Order: C-alpha cells, then sequence, then structure tokens
C-alpha cells in the first residue's frame, strides 16, 4: 500500500483551522493513524483508527475519512502544533507511513537580502574554490538561485540549503554553495548569483570579479 | 422456497440475460438461478439457463442435510459472486474434485477451495459423469433449459458482507489455525504447513471462514453466534407477483421512506413494498481469542494432505 | 510515565553488524508488542518489524525491506528491546526509533502509541574526516561567515563568539556532496559600523573526529 500526503509543506496562520490530507493507493478500510514529529525528532501518536484521539492529545485535533481518503484537522493552530504530520495505514502487511506534511506560518512577503562570498585564500591554496550566495530573511520559502559564471548558467555544481522558518520573524534563509576547482575558478572573470523571488520586482543579481 | 421471484419458466434457451443494477433485481435473478446460468454461459460452452421451475431454492447440496440453504436468505458462493463479493473460479485441471458428491447428471457443481471458490461447468447437452471428472452427453439436457437438480452446491456455506480485517489480524489467525491442525501439510495445493514428506491427498470435512486475505482460516474448536442488523442490504423491494422494483424505484423506496413494507422494515426505514429477507442475520465467528465478521463461513469438504513422520 | 530510550547507533562500514537497543520505563514490558521504525534522512518513517508480547509468545514479523538481516528480540529480565542488524548496507543508514504499540483486537485498533527518541545509524564506507573552516569575509548591515567543508559523520556544531553572538546568525543544514563528505555554512548579519571594531570568531567543533576549530573572520 502507498500513502500520499497531498502537500509536502502547508502554510497557515495561528488560531485558524488546518487540514492535512492523506490519500491511499487502495482502500484501507479505516485502519489509519496519525503521528506528529517535531524538529527535535520526537514522535507522538495523535489519532488512531482515523478519528480516535490518543491519550493526552488536545481536543483541537480530529481526523476523519474513509476508503482511500483521510484527513487530520486542527481547529485552532496553536504554536506548539507547528510540526510535521505523518499518516500511517495498517490494513496491509508492511505498515506504511505517509510522506508527511510540515506546517509553516504565513507572514507578509519579505524579500531576500542577497550576499555573495568569493572563495577564501586558505581554500584556494588547497585545490578547491567555493562561491557562496546567501539569501537572508526572505518569505515565502520558495525562491530560485541561479549561478552564472561569465553569463553561463552553471548547473550540476551548486548545492542549496534552507533554514527552518524562524521563530522570530517566520522567514527563511538560503545558502547556495558553488563548488569549483581552482583551475576552473581561475578560468573565468565575472561570477554572479541570480535570485528570483516573489518580493523582488526583478531578478536581483549580486556579483564579484575574481 | 424463494426470496422474491418464483421459479422461472423460461421461453427459449437461446435468449440472453440482461445486466440489472438494482439490488432486488439481482436478488430476483439469483432466485431464478440466472447467475449460475450466466456463469455456465460465460465459461463452459453452455446454451441457455438452469433452475427450470424449481429455481434457486431447488438446487442440490452435497451434504444431504444442509442447514444454511434452509434459510432462503443466506448467500451461497454463487449468490455472493452475483453481488460482486467474491469470485467463483473456473476449474483448472489441477483443481481437486472431492469425492462424495453425486456428480451424475450435474451440469454445474461448486465447492470452496482453500484459496478461493471453484465451480465446475458442462457444455451443451452434456452433464457430469458419476466421478465428476467428465461430461458425457446426456440427451435429457438437450432442451438447454435444465432443472435446478442439475446444479450442485458443495458444502454448508453462508456468505455475508465482510467488514475487512488488518492483515496483522489475519497472520495471527493463520498462525493459530496451524496450531490447531499441526499435521496437515497442503490444502488444495496451497501450503498450509511446511512439510518434508507429505501424504496422499485425503478427504477433509472442516469448518472455515473467509476473512478476505490469502486463504481461509480452518478451525477445529470455535464459537459462532448470529446478530440481526436491519441494514439496507437486509431488505428487498418488489411489486407482488410483478417482480422486483427497478433500481431507481429501489433507491427511492429505501431512502425517502415513502413505499410499503413489513413492521421490521417500517420500524427502521419508515413507510412498491420492501420486507426483511429470511436469514438468522449475520454470523460472527469467535476463534482463538478474536471476533470476526467473515465474508463466508461454512463446513465444506476439501483435499488435505498429511504429515509422514 | 512510559519511556523508551534507544541506544547504540554510530558510523559502521557496509557488511558490518551493529546492535541497537531500547530501554523501557513505566509499563509492564512483557504485555506489549514492540516495533522498530527507521527514518532515512530526508525521507519518511519506514516501519521495519515487530516482536509480539508474552501472550502471543514472543513471535516476530519483519518488513520485506530487511527480512533475514535484522532480528528483533527482547530481554524481559532487563527490560530491553534489541534490533540486530547484520550485513548492513549503505541504504540502511537512518535514525532508528523503537515504539510500543497499543493493540485492541476486539476492534482492530493497532497503533504505535509511545516512541523512543531515536538513535542514529550511519552505514558508509568513508572514514571520519574533520572539517576545514574557511572564512566568509564581508563587503547598512553586513553579513559574514564560516564555511565548514568536507567532514564525515554528520554532527557539527557551530557557535559564534563562544555563545555571545546569537542574534542574526544562521547555521544552515549540512549538504552531502558527491564527494561523500558534508559541507555547511554558518553566517551572521552584523552592524556594518562595527566591522573591525569587533572580532567575530566562529568556533566549530565536530565531535566524531575530535576536531575543534575557531577561525577569525575579518574584512
Amino acid at each position: 500500500v502507498v500513502m500520499t500526503q497531498t502537500t509536502s509543506s502547508l502554510s497557515a496562520s495561528l488560531g485558524d483551522r488546518v487540514t492535512i490530507s492523506c490519500s491511499a493507493s487502495q482502500g484501507i478500510s479505516n485502519y489509519l493513524n496519525w503521528y506528529q514529529q517535531k524538529p527535535d525528532g520526537t514522535v507522538k501518536l495523535l489519532i488512531y483508527y482515523t478519528s480516535i484521539l490518543h491519550s493526552g492529545v488536545p481536543s483541537r485535533f480530529s481526523g476523519s475519512g474513509s476508503g482511500t481518503d483521510y484527513s487530520l484537522t486542527i481547529s485552532n493552530l496553536e504554536p506548539e502544533d507547528i510540526a510535521t504530520y505523518y499518516c500511517q495505514q495498517y490494513s496491509k502487511f508492511p505498515r506504511t507511513f505517509g510522506g508527511g506534511t510540515k506546517l509553516e506560518i504565513k507572514r507578509t512577503v519579505a524579500a531576500p537580502s542577497v550576499f555573495i562570498f568569493p572563495p577564501s585564500d586558505e581554500q584556494l591554496k588547497s585545490g578547491t574554490a567555493s562561491v557562496v550566495c546567501l539569501l537572508n530573511n526572505f518569505y515565502p520559502r520558495e525562491a530560485k538561485v541561479q549561478w552564472k559564471v561569465d553569463n553561463a548558467l552553471q548547473s550540476g555544481n551548486s548545492q542549496e540549503s534552507v533554514t527552518e522558518q524562524d521563530s522570530k520573524d517566520s522567514t527563511y534563509s538560503l545558502s547556495s554553495t558553488l563548488t569549483l576547482s581552482k583551475a576552473d575558478y581561475e578560468k573565468h572573470k565575472v561570477y554572479a548569483c541570480e535570485v528570483t523571488h516573489q518580493g523582488l520586482s526583478s531578478p536581483v543579481t549580486k556579483s564579484f570579479n575574481r | 422456497g424463494p426470496i422474491i421471484c418464483a421459479g422461472p419458466i423460461h421461453s427459449n434457451k437461446s435468449a440472453d440475460i440482461p445486466h440489472l443494477l438494482g439490488y432486488s433485481e439481482k436478488i430476483c435473478q439469483i432466485d431464478r438461478l440466472i447467475h449460475v446460468s450466466s456463469w455456465l454461459r460465460n465459461h463452459s460452452q453452455f446454451q441457455g439457463y438452469v433452475g427450470q421451475r424449481g429455481g434457486r431454492s431447488q438446487v442440490s447440496y452435497y451434504p444431504a442435510e444442509n442447514s444454511y440453504s434452509r434459510w432462503s436468505g443466506l448467500l451461497s458462493p454463487c449468490d455472493a459472486d452475483w453481488l460482486g463479493m467474491l469470485v467463483v473460479k473456473k476449474a483448472k485441471g489441477s483443481d481437486m474434485i472431492v469425492p462424495g458428491p453425486s456428480y451424475k447428471g450435474k451440469v454445474f457443481f461448486e465447492r470452496p477451495t482453500f484459496d478461493g471458490y471453484v465451480g465446475w461447468g458442462c457444455g451443451s447437452g452434456k452433464s457430469r459423469t458419476e466421478s465428476g471428472e467428465l461430461c458425457s452427453s446426456d440427451s435429457r439436457t438437450s432442451s438447454g433449459l435444465l432443472p435446478s437438480d442439475r446444479v450442485l452446491w458443495i458444502g454448508d456455506v453462508a456468505c455475508q458482507p465482510m467488514t475487512p480485517i488488518p492483515e496483522e489480524t489475519f497472520l495471527e489467525l493463520k498462525s493459530f489455525s496451524q496450531s490447531e491442525f499441526p499435521d496437515i501439510c497442503k490444502i488444495d495445493g496451497i501450503v498450509f504447513n511446511q512439510c518434508e514428506g507429505e501424504s496422499l491427498p485425503q478427504p477433509f470435512d472442516v469448518a472455515w471462514m473467509d476473512v478476505g486475505h490469502s486463504h481461509k482460516i480452518i478451525m477445529r474448536e470455535h464459537k459462532t453466534k448470529w446478530v440481526q442488523e436491519s441494514s439496507s442490504k437486509d431488505f428487498v423491494c418488489y411489486k407482488e407477483g410483478t417482480g422486483p422494483c427497478s433500481e431507481s424505484e429501489e433507491k427511492t423506496c429505501k431512502t425517502s421512506g415513502s413505499c410499503r413494507g413489513d413492521m421490521q422494515f417500517c420500524k427502521v426505514a419508515g413507510c412498491c413494498r420492501c420486507s426483511l429477507v429470511h436469514k438468522p442475520g449475520e454470523v460472527v465467528v469467535s476463534y482463538g481469542g478474536m471476533r470476526v465478521r467473515p465474508k463466508c463461513y461454512g463446513f465444506s469438504r476439501m483435499m488435505a494432505t498429511l504429515e509422514v513422520s | 510515565e512510559v519511556k523508551l530510550m534507544e541506544s547504540g547507533g554510530g558510523l559502521v562500514q557496509p557488511g558490518d553488524s551493529l546492535r541497537l537497543s531500547c530501554a523501557i520505563s513505566g509499563f509492564t514490558f512483557s504485555d506489549y508488542y514492540m516495533s522498530w521504525v527507521r527514518q532515512p534522512p530526508g525521507k519518511a518513517l519506514e516501519w521495519l518489524g515487530f516482536i509480539r508480547n508474552k501472550a502471543k509468545g514472543y513471535t516476530t514479523e519483519y518488513s520485506a525491506s530487511v527480512k533475514g538481516r535484522f532480528t528483533i528480540s527482547r530481554d524481559n529480565s532487563q527490560s530491553i528491546l534489541y534490533l540486530q542488524m547484520n550485513t548492513l548496507r549503505a541504504e540502511d543508514s537512518a535514525t532508528y526509533y523503537c515504539a510500543r504499540d497499543y493493540r485492541y483486537d476486539d476492534e482492530y485498533y493497532y497503533a504505535m502509541d509511545y516512541w523512543g527518541q531515536g538513535t542514529s545509524v550511519t552505514v558508509s564506507s568513508a572514514s571520519t574526516k574533520g572539517p576545514s573552516v574557511f572564512p566568509l569575509a564581508p563587503s547598512g548591515t553586513a553579513a559574514l561567515g564560516c564555511l565548514v567543508k568536507d567532514y564525515f559523520p554528520e554532527p557539527v556544531t557551530v557557535s559564534w563568539n563562544s555563545g555571545a553572538l546569537t542574534s542574526g546568525v544562521h547555521t544552515f543544514p549540512a549538504v552531502l556532496q558527491s564527494s561523500g563528505l558534508y559541507s555547511l555554512s554558518s553566517v551572521v548579519t552584523v552592524p556594518s559600523s562595527s566591522l573591525g571594531t569587533q572580532t567575530y570568531i566562529c568556533n566549530v567543533n565536530h565531535k566524531p573526529s575530535n576536531t575543534k576549530v575557531d577561525k577569525k573572520v575579518e574584512p
């Protein structure tokens, strides 16, 4: 049996009602449970058998559903409820879990504050050059970073990382790290990072010259 | 005698049977043994219908006494097939025909196998040998429109809607079954225990239930008890002597409470007329700690092989 | 208070074996089935198998994923559940939870009602390597940072100015490179009007290699 949680992430505002939806590759005849994992890693039981609330779970939680379709519903998102929500079935032998649904808080659009860093000398003395682009305190998490060495989109040699949404301002921050050889680093002249985001009217680009 | 429609007195063996959508339309078709007939058409080079005048109530059952068929409202493997709840499989060369039943003259006979349900059919103008292994030509069948004695249903079976169980429960039942029947090695060719040397196929009178997983759960000691639900599937709609209500008429009679019916129907559904089908209700097995509402439940004969120690 | 505590994870090489164990508090251990569940990193909870209770005579069941390599077993005397992982392999690396499940056969209510904290297992062929830290020099407000690069086993802590500097720092999730070692940034926004009045040292330590480095980051 294959479970699908429709949305990987899911944005919401404190206090209002939230619904996470679980869909099953075949009818699981109500044998469905709901777990909640918080970032520390901890896991707790919330609902078992579609709608039965596990001991000590608050009443704002409820789940329901049938056949192949099941849903978890917090009636007042409260800050503690910000966590990843996993569903899991037990009609067929390999107990299988969903893919989870992490809960993000909605805030006003925020534009990134883009910085770039050129590879440091210690690093170059050692055979690798790393260019690093930073996107600071942006919202929503979706954003696209483009690396352009002498105006050529370089793809296959960058890696990105996003923080978890901040407790303080509900923003994200992203770092893209362009990993090169010192050979291929010295082979070009203009290095640029391109950032397209909802709060940017036009693609901001910060760049440096070797 | 029947549940809706009295035994059918069919016009011609070459006429085809429609697929109806109503519940009571099908319950009638089962009363007129239309379902076994279609099976034979769909599968065995058969021309026509079966159950002439006698109908479903007049079929032959292997154990000569046969309690569940005394209640018109219990479903047989074929009746449960006709409502999509299960499949009565076409016999394979390998499928073992139990000895005991009187196969002489039979055009269709069926038994539960360990991993399903198997029925046997015969072609035009044919009927089964006395062994069951061959249809020799029987010119008493050449009319194509045969009585219900040409239909054989092996075993004392009941089939009901099943609330399905987590496979975890099934593995745990499966295990207990092996623990009550430690000596059996293979049933109807499906591995029941794992054995080194296995005996010759022997005949096997057994209780079992279909819990809807890989195979049935054979039980030595257990407890069965029946409860009546008054459900929407427990009531049939008809115009007396005119047959069953159409599908639309039926959907309406049960949901808008505006038709007629017996007290038991009106008590729960309010008040074409629909009444309660005669059965003890639905059976609930109690086996090795657990309670299960099974798909089918019965006492059949299957082919088990035993351990050589 | 039902408690479960996993223990015994680490970095082992493919083919290696490794035994995890789960310690029980607050409830009659022999009563409950127990399951082992693993969560590959950047993945979802996988369920692996379980061991029934004394009533159903300590039988076990295993997901296809690991049948014949893993082995669940309990030690009623010590109140410990064990996961025995033989012929380990790169795909096995994940964090491993044990969890007690609640069973109501009469209604078919089967659910994993109390969980451990997780113990992390990494199965890899690479030997521990400590990180290289290179600075991320500056130019309203300014941003500056460290680049922790090329380190195996994952846990790397990064703090700034020995814990004084906390507001406005971001330490990013490590990323596994095609090299098979990890790399990460930790960066901070500072008033640009102090860039040079104030020393910023990011102190990174990486426990598995006993590597500890403080780097000064200057303009």
